[PDB]
RNA sequence: AUGGUGAACUAUGCCUGAAUAGGGUGAAGCCAGAGGAAACUCUGGUGGAGGCUCGUAGCGGUUCUGACGUGCAAAUCGAUCGUCGAAUUUGGGUAUAGGGGCGAAAGACUAAUCGAACCAUCUAGUAGCUGGUUCCUGCCGAAGUUUCCCUCAGGAUAGCAG
RNA sequence: AGAACUGGCGAUGCGGGAUGAACCGAACGUAGAGUUAAGGUGCCGGAAUACACGCUCAUCAGACACCACAAAAGGUGUUAG
RNA sequence: GUGAACAGCCUCUAGUUGAUAGAAUAAUGUAGAUAAGGGAAGUCGGCAAAAUAGAUCCGUAACUUCGGGAUAAGGAUUGGC
RNA sequence: CUCUUAAGGUAGCCAAAUGGAUUAACGAGAUUCCCACUGUCCCUAUCUACUAUCUAGCGAAACCACAGCCAAGGGGGCUUGGCAGAAUCAGCGGGGAAAGAAGACCCUGUUGAGCUUGACUCUAGU
RNA sequence: GCAGUCAAGCGUUCAUAGCGACAUUGCUUUUUGAUUCUUCGAUGUCGGCUCUUCCUAUCAUACCGAAGCAGAAUUCGGUAAGCGUUGGAUUGUUCACCCACUAAUAGGGAGUGAGCUGGGUUUAGACCGUCGUGAGACAGGUUAGUUUUACCCUACUGAUGAAUGUUACCGCAAUAGUAAUUGAACUUAGUACGAGAGGAACAGUUCAUUCGGAUAAUUGGUUUUUGCGGCUGUCUGAUCAGGCAUUGCCGCGAAGCUACCAUCCGCUGGAUUAUGGCUGAACGCCUCUAAGUCAGAAUCCAUGCUAGAACGCGGUGAUUUC
């Protein structure tokens, strides 16, 4: 039993902590994909909100065995072959687990961006200057280095005019491409000026 | 099993075993140390306690709620006639103690340190410290032998003193004894000391001050026998239970065979030695300096002494201690108030207090009046007066 | 200290105190407030059917007939007769604003006394013409 | 203490203890709050859970409104009736027991408190002292 | 939190005791040592009231 | 504890009868059961029995025979150990499910359900005497018990289950006999339940009272023309509650649930 | 098993005597008044029914973590409770006797004795199993194994010792 | 586990194994002297704080049930191959 | 005499004044009480206490075998002169 | 050999006012809830009498191999340690083949006697 | 677990007679966090009030180490048992669950079957079910039901005490016990850190939680002070002054006892753990370790606090005239 809910509190925490990707909101809903994929992403999930069913199905399965265990070595042999088979359902559970510990070191650094608020993205060719100018409208720490893609991600930063909070966006930059074929770096922007509102 | 549901016990195991003292009088077991270098001081006074009365105050705390602001307490009064020196002991440092090797007297001797002596003063002819005085005759010689010892070995130098229970108006005649340890610089100017006061007296204010945390100990209000749950604060058992409610149940279990050390059984409660630490003084008055209770603030020209006396006590004729709280003891006893052991600036130990009213109602009765002349003007007249 | 004096005169179970009857039979607004009021859920006789004196609700308009016959009435309307009890005569007694507790006892003299009383004559008018 | 509770909490007399009706100070209409739990309170062995004059305890309406009825919330205590001792020297007490409901921070629900707040609640708590009519 | 033992705390006080805190004490000492002396005086005159 | 008795009695009996209340039959039918004896049981026969068929007017309780002889066989049934109808036509149709099971020996038939159904009392109906306990109160029964007759045949009969499900709701728990109104908290809240269930005219027959508006209301003057108040001078909420909802379930009050619309 | 003695306790029947405050309710009958063709239908009385009701003495014995447990007592004491005008309580007389009586049925009761009373005799009834079994020294000194009676018990028989 | 044989105990003290049904020694009349068995020789305790060659440092070594169990392995612990 | 009362309480006539005593006033008991604020949180369980109680007047529901239920419930009073 | 789903709108036709045992009343019968009230409880404190207690007189009983401090080991006493100082009083309820309810609750007898059946052999009665 | 797969090795010597560690593949039910309302025969007693102690296999508090550890909060690990670990609901049963407070509601052992109980031992009464031709017994289920010590020895708690010339006063301290605990307020600060949301801490101060030792000025409780007054019934011819009502009842009531229902007080020196270091070999690099050495946890030993060996000890007073 013990054991059972050890493994059925950990997961339970991954599968509520974890964000819920479809019914978010369509800007994250999106962005999730293009760093996360949004497939392995469920799936790596969903593998373990089944691992936590067949824990709970091997306790209870064993659990009702071990009230017929007729000596301390039947009972004993009864345990170790309830712990077995979580260890064997958990040991399975070795690529997903590695995949999420690193989607969740990321999705922590994130910024927070409100898609209703006031905004404005600032967009174009890479080595224009856009990422010196969110350095000196707002308090903001982004590099400023002359070759193409310094930023990676969206960067943002806060400015107050008429007593108002709006956001800036710098955002990495845009190719101009066969348009079909661009690139998770550059796929952040066109989806940050799509999905967003704002100027 | 164990337990299932885990629970402070009842009562202190280092306050064991909880039996009878050996004297009406806690000994002090420890002074503060000996800054060689500091003027000459007596570490500890023992006077006689005796009161019980309520202070209001302002209480100058900063930080505190009550910052700028008046509060009400409880003070006692110990009151303290000036005690008196009449010998010095030296105790030498050994690999195995402290011994004593040296009591040196003060040629004469109040009939009270010589009915302290004595277990039938209506009979014996009274004979004590004759033979002694005796020797001391001629150069006395003898005497200056045996300082002189004290000033050559000897470590500590502890002064004996008495009482002047004469003056309190207590009735028992007997006055006490003590020991007092010396704590000023070398051996020397100790003995010097002691010589140079044999047969005076020493007063209160010159052993303490206003502001100063004292702490003081004896030995402590007689219950007599008492029960398990009025001496320990052990539970009920719930009501009717057969062979009575007020016990602890289960006492033990089938191992060890037998009961332990440590359940709370009925005996002796009170009469017990203890030590109460850092009490503040508020007010050091003076037998002579009348209007005591008053104040700066009242003005209004009182002695401590409620209206009439405190009970089962009388009125306070002498430099009295007020300190805060409450010493450990009954009404007549004799708290011996040591100071300190270390300094202590717990930043309440610091605040100059200035007293606003000291309560000066009777005690027999529900207080009103504070002198008789408040008393009889509010009445008015009454009858036979005129 | 013993067992009728406690269960009567527990905090929990006070009655209104005479000095705030007095001031709700001082003046005709706060009698005609108590003797009409709306009507409460809680209240024994669905509010209504109250004396002013005992600050007591009733049951029954027949209730009442029998209580205003009665010398646990008569008790109260000979003790909400004189000047009602405050500080400012304890005071006074000790011998600390007189002029206060004097200029009280004019005002109740002249001008609140015998409109308390003309309100008291309106009561057993208004109470007896229902009833 | 806690959240709301400005400055140190002094010490009283322990008047209400779990499971003890109260009445409500406030207007937002409930009748009278049924204690269930307080806040900031120690653990012993078969001690009741008492609060006082000036604590947060978590309340259950028990005759109101329907709205207010049926869910547990925060609420401080205004009149203790229980008698406590003011560090100015007096002891004192209310004619009864009486509450007013409020959020975790400590602002109130109710625009306006009838009858006469405690003294100690209304230093502890600003947002009482400010729907405060009488004070004592 | 920390005991009446903690290192940190008796470290932090033993920097108290000996600046203003001592100060306070080896004041009151010397107040007292001169009413001890004082307090011989009055007792050296009592006597020259019988040597008179 | 009581559905381990339940799958006791399942495993036990060779028909499982499902005694349904025939005021409300949708709500006191519970699936899950007869999801699991499909796929697990298949040789385990099982039929309906509308009870309670006096508490409805005669068309309802011939539609819902005809809204369920769809899925399942169903008897229209009331019980009473003198005064009784269904139970030649129950007699008749066991005695067949014996006959074909002419090998056996013996056929035990069990008796699922929700609490307060009549489950028991169809087992005294059909025996004409008093074998098992009842009473108003849902949880008489709390443990199995055999009771023959005809020599080939065994009834049982299980203590009733409320499958866990999560909607439901409370409200939906209490209209129909399953909890004891007596340890429920604030009865008051529930009251528009009835008000909603009932026509407003045999709520005014039944105690009896004229008109009012909210729920708060009719428990007022029903307590009132009760005289049911305490001392000085409230009306009694709460208790008054506690018997209308017990009313209600007993069958003191005329209520039913529509059948679905003819076709 | 034979032959005796018990109904002074107690079970039931019979004959003859005795004993049981004060309240609450208010049945039939009857009177007056108000309606009616009559049957009778409302109002106010009177009257004093009942295995009715509150409750004394009485008879009983519910409950209490009751008192007391070599006790006052081989069944008591205290409080609380049931019933209290009759299928009531009770004195004396009288009938029923042991494998019987008597039983508003508990195998209850039949002299502190009851799924079969008590007393004497046959009688030292029966021993499977338990307990016990009385001085000294010297010398010799085992056996827990076969084999059969269908088996277990109960044993026959061989072997070991003098 | 069930068969076969031979020892030991039961009817049997005594020496040693700190103590002990089955382990090591051991032919019980009463005494004296001598010499040994098994086991021992820092002190308790009769008898070498003997002699000789090596190995070992354990932040609770070892002094042993041994020809096993936890046992197969982990160590920048030491010595000899 | 009180009172509805051969209830309880106090008296007259008549009859007892018998029960091992004395000195203290610890714990634990037996019998009996009171308690701030809260008011069943106690307990398997409101067990046990508390509360109610006599009389007069107002008033009295469901159900019913129409007799009851009923002192239902719930109110207002009580001395002395 | 062939064969069984019709009843329709908030209360229906019907049968000698009712459709009933969902039965009034009664209960030291069993159980749940609500008001009132409370030391049941938070959390205990205090008081009265009679005990206990000390004295004078009087003065039993259970029970009793001998005993009476612990730790580890021996498939309360022995082995190895801790230790250990006369004589005692009031409490106490852990331990004492200190008792004591000690029988129970299982197992075995060819053994007791109470009861019942187409068990065997008889038998009153009919 | 079963069935294999690779192969560091055993198998007297040994690759391919058989064994065989560490790794590793097979499903026990759908790859998109859907539900998955699955509750499927414990034939044996435990469960709880009171109270103590022990273990550590650490839930919280102390100090460390590692993590995308920016803060803040958290996870994982190390030393650590000094000190805490609660309040209720639920028996149509609770081998459990839920919601609420909390710094945290960790797990165990010896339990508390003679300290007291509730279920179950458990007999005589009774009913319902199943079985039996029946007497009866049981697949059940329901209700009613007397075991009552201590006065003995020991242990435990308090209390006296002969004898070491007599007697008195003042002391030392072997040994034993030992105690304090947790939270949050101001200030440091809206600073550090942050694009933002938000957001600490050491110095310096103030209160409370749990526990402990006292104490009774004040507030509350208690009243045979039968202190003062009042009330009913009866009794002393009436007033008066009183009696009885198992302390007759009501109010107030000093004194005494007493309550987180009232107030006060509860510490600072040495040596260490984990870890962080210094010089530095073994081993011509290097290394916190081997020799040596510095810091460092609520730990440990003292300080302080309680008792004072009745076979531990010191200082000092007086020492009978028939
Ligand atoms: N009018 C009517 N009432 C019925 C009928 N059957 C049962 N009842 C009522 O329903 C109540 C419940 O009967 P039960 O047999 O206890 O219901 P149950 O849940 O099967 O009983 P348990 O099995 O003991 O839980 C009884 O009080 C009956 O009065 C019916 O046919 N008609
Ligand atoms: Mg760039
Ligand atoms: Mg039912
Ligand atoms: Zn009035």
């Amino acid at each position: 039993k013990y054991t059972g809910e050890g493994f059925v509190e950990k997961f339970e925490d991954i599968l509520k902590g974890f964000p819920n990707i479809n019914d978010v909101h369509p800007f994250h809903r999106d962005l999730m994909d293009t760093l996360y994929e949004k497939n392995h992403y469920k799936i790596s999930l969903a593998a373990i909100s089944r691992a936590k069913s067949l824990v709970e199905q091997v306790a209870r399965d064993y659990v009702r065995l071990l009230k017929f265990g007729q000596s301390l070595f039947q009972c004993k042999q009864l345990k170790r072959a309830a712990l077995g088979r979580m260890a064997t359902i958990v040991k399975k559970l070795r690529d997903p687990l590695a995949y999420l510990e690193q989607v969740r070191q990321h999705i922590g650094r994130l910024p927070s961006i409100d898609p209703n608020t006031r905004t404005l993205l600032i967009c174009g060719y890479p080595n224009v200057g856009k990422s010196s100018f969110l350095r000196c409208i707002t308090k903001s720490d982004v590099d400023v280095q002359p070759y193409a893609f310094t930023t990676k991600s969206l960067y943002v930063g806060h400015f107050d005019y008429k007593y108002l909070r709006f956001q800036a966006i710098d955002t990495p930059g845009i190719l101009d491409r066969p348009t079909e074929e661009m690139n998770n770096i550059e796929m952040q922007s066109i989806y940050a000026i799509a999905h967003l509102r704002s100027c | 099993s164990h337990r299932k549901y885990e629970a402070p016990r009842h009562g202190h195991l280092g306050f064991l075993p909880r039996k009878r003292a050996a004297s009406i009088r806690a000994r002090v077991k420890a002074f503060p140390k000996d800054d060689r270098s500091k003027p000459v001081a007596l570490t500890s006074f023992l006077g006689y306690k005796a009161g019980m009365t309520t202070i209001v105050r302002d209480l100058d705390r900063p930080g505190s709620k009550f910052h700028k602001r008046e509060v009400v307490e409880a003070v006692t009064v110990v009151d303290t006639p000036p005690v008196v020196v009449v010998g010095v002991v030296g105790y030498v440092e050994t690999p195995r103690g402290l011994r004593s090797l040296t009591t040196v007297w003060a040629e004469h001797l109040s009939d009270e340190v010589k009915r302290r002596f004595y277990k039938n003063w209506y009979k014996s002819k009274k004979k004590a410290f004759t033979k002694y005085s005796a020797k001391y005759a001629q150069d006395g010689a003898g005497i200056e032998r045996e300082l002189a010892r004290i000033k050559k070995y000897a470590s500590v130098v502890r002064v004996l003193v008495h009482t002047q229970i004469r003056k309190t108006p207590l009735a028992q005649k007997k006055a006490h004894l003590a020991e007092i340890q010396l704590n000023g610089g070398s051996i020397s100017e100790k003995v010097d000391w002691a010589r140079e006061h044999f047969e005076k007296t020493v007063a209160v204010d010159s052993v303490f001050e206003q502001n100063e945390m004292i702490d003081a100990i004896a030995v402590t209000k007689g219950h007599g026998f008492e029960g398990v749950t009025h001496r320990w604060g052990t539970k009920k058992l719930p009501r009717k239970t057969h062979r009575g409610l007020r016990k602890v149940a289960c006492i033990g279990a089938w191992h060890p065979a037998h009961v332990m050390w440590s359940v709370a059984r009925a005996g002796q409660r009170g009469y017990h030695s203890r030590t109460s630490i850092n009490h503040k003084i508020y007010r050091v008055g003076k037998g002579d300096d009348e209007a005591n209770g008053a104040t700066s603030f009242d003005r209004t020209k009182k002695t401590i002494t409620p209206m009439g006396g405190f009970v089962h006590y009388g009125e306070i004729k002498n430099d009295f201690i007020m300190v805060k709280g409450c010493i450990p003891g009954n009404r007549k006893r004799i708290v011996t108030l040591r100071k300190s052991l270390y300094t202590n600036t717990s930043r309440k130990a610091l605040e100059e207090v200035s007293l606003k009213w000291i309560d000066t109602a009777s005690k027999f009765g529900k207080g009103r009046f504070q002198t008789p002349a408040e008393k009889h003007a509010f009445m008015g007249t009454l009858k036979k007066d005129l | 200290m013993g067992r009728y004096s406690v269960k009567r005169y527990k905090t929990k179970r006070r009655t209104r105190d005479l000095d705030l009857i007095y001031n709700d039979l001082s003046t005709k607004e706060s009698v005609q407030k108590l003797l009409n009021q709306p009507l409460d859920e809680t209240k024994p006789g669905l509010g209504q059917h109250y004396c002013i004196h005992c600050a007591k609700y009733m049951e029954t308009a027949i209730a009442l007939k029998t209580h205003l016959k009665g010398k646990v009435h008569k008790r109260r309307v000979k003790e909400l007769r004189g000047v009602p009890y405050t500080q400012e005569v304890s005071d006074a007694a000790a011998g600390y604003n007189l002029n206060k507790f004097l200029n009280r006892v004019q005002e109740i003299t002249q001008s609140v006394g015998p409109e308390k009383e003309s309100n008291e004559a309106l009561l057993k008018e208004h109470l007896d013409s229902t009833l | 203490s806690g959240n709301g509770a400005q400055g140190t909490k002094f010490r009283i007399s322990l008047g209400l203890p779990v499971g003890a009706i109260m009445n409500c100070a406030d207007n937002s209409g409930a009748r009278n709050l049924y204690i269930i739990a307080v806040k900031g309170s120690g653990s012993r062995l078969n001690r009741l859970p008492a609060a006082s004059l000036g604590d947060m305890v978590m309340a259950t309406v028990k005759k109101g409104k329907p709205e207010l009825r049926k869910k547990v919330m925060p609420a401080i205590v205004v009149r203790q009736a229980k008698s406590w001792r003011r560090r100015d020297g007096v002891f004192l007490y209310f004619e009864d027991n009486a509450g007013v409901i409020a959020n975790p921070k400590g602002e109130m629900k109710g625009s306006a408190i009838t009858g006469p707040v405690g003294k100690e609640c209304a230093d502890l708590w600003p947002r009482v002292a400010s729907n405060s009519g009488v004070v004592v | 939190a920390k005991s009446l033992r903690a290192s940190s705390h008796l470290n932090a006080k033993s920097v108290k005791r000996r600046g203003v805190f001592q100060k306070a004490v080896d004041a009151r000492e010397q107040r007292i040592s001169d009413k001890l002396k004082e307090d011989l005086l009055k007792q050296k005159l009592e006597d020259l009231k019988k040597k008179e | 504890r009581i559905w381990n008795e339940l799958y006791k009695v399942i495993d036990s009996s060779d028909v499982v009868i499902h005694v349904l209340d025939a005021r409300d039959p949708l709500g006191t039918r519970c699936k899950s059961v007869e999801e699991y004896m499909k796929k697990e049981t298949p040789h385990k026969h099982l039929i309906y029995v509308l009870n309670k068929c006096d508490l409805v007017p005669t068309w309802v309780a011939a539609a819902w025979v005809k809204h369920l002889s769809k899925e399942r066989p169903t008897l229209a049934f009331h019980a009473s150990i003198t005064n009784s109808f269904g139970k030649g036509s129950l007699i008749q149709l066991l005695r067949q499910f014996s006959q074909l099971h002419t090998d056996r020996k013996q056929i035990s038939v069990g008796f699922i359900g929700y609490p307060n159904t009549g489950k028991s009392s169809i087992i005294n109906t059909l025996r004409k005497k008093k074998v098992c306990q009842v009473a108003p109160i849902p949880g008489e029964t709390k443990v199995w018990q055999y009771i023959t007759l005809m020599k080939r045949i065994f009834l049982i009969d299980c203590p009733g289950i409320v499958p866990p499900s999560s909607k439901d709701s409370e409200e939906d728990i209490l209209f129909r006999g399953v909890v004891r109104v007596e340890h429920v908290t604030h009865p008051e809240q529930y009251i528009p339940g009835v008000l909603k269930r009932c026509q407003v005219k045999h709520l005014e027959r039944t105690y009896e009272i004229s008109g009012w508006k909210d729920a708060t209301e009719f428990i007022e003057i029903l307590a009132r023309k009760q005289g049911r108040l305490l001392k000085g001078g409230e009306p009694d909420e709460s208790g008054v509650s506690k018997q209308i909802l017990n009313d209600f379930n007993r069958g003191k009050i005329p209520w039913f649930v529509l059948p679905p619309e003819k076709e």
